[PDB]
């Protein structure tokens, strides 16, 4: 799986389907969201900017 | 995001259990616990003659 | 916004979490709260004898 973003249009081709649609979030300094990496399992608490 | 306002003339102590580092903060900061920081939550005496 | 019109002889105390700054500012000015700052409320003692 992999995500694709950018202000664009995109067309899924016949291999690949659409998961999910990955809405973003606003975060400004000293706000974040807790994010787990399940590929490593590590968890990130990404603060700061939008993520 | 779990963020604490520490007031002004407080401090607030956390443990990352994941870094393994202690830290403690005083003053009107604004705290927020990294995803295995936890808090110092401390009992106090309290009431009319004491508890 | 926020803000509040302190009184001539009184002083009010903000910090800015987002910038982790206080500051504090006596007299008769206009104080405007950034995103991310907060008053220093007092709790005092008043009533008849005393509260």
């Amino acid at each position: 799986c992999w995500l694709i973003r950018g202000p664009l249009e995109y067309v899924p081709s016949a291999k690949v389907e659409v998961v999910e649609e990955r809405q973003a979030i606003p975060l400004d300094q000293n706000e974040g969201i807790y994010v787990q990496d399940v590929k490593t399992g590590k968890v990130r608490a990404v603060i700061g900017s939008t993520y | 995001v779990v963020s604490y306002r520490v007031p002004h003339n407080a401090a607030v102590q956390v443990y990352d259990y994941r870094a393994k580092r202690a830290r403690v903060v005083f003053g009107p900061e604004l705290v927020t616990l990294d995803p295995e920081e936890q808090f110092t939550v401390l009992s106090l005496s309290a009431g009319r003659p004491k508890r």
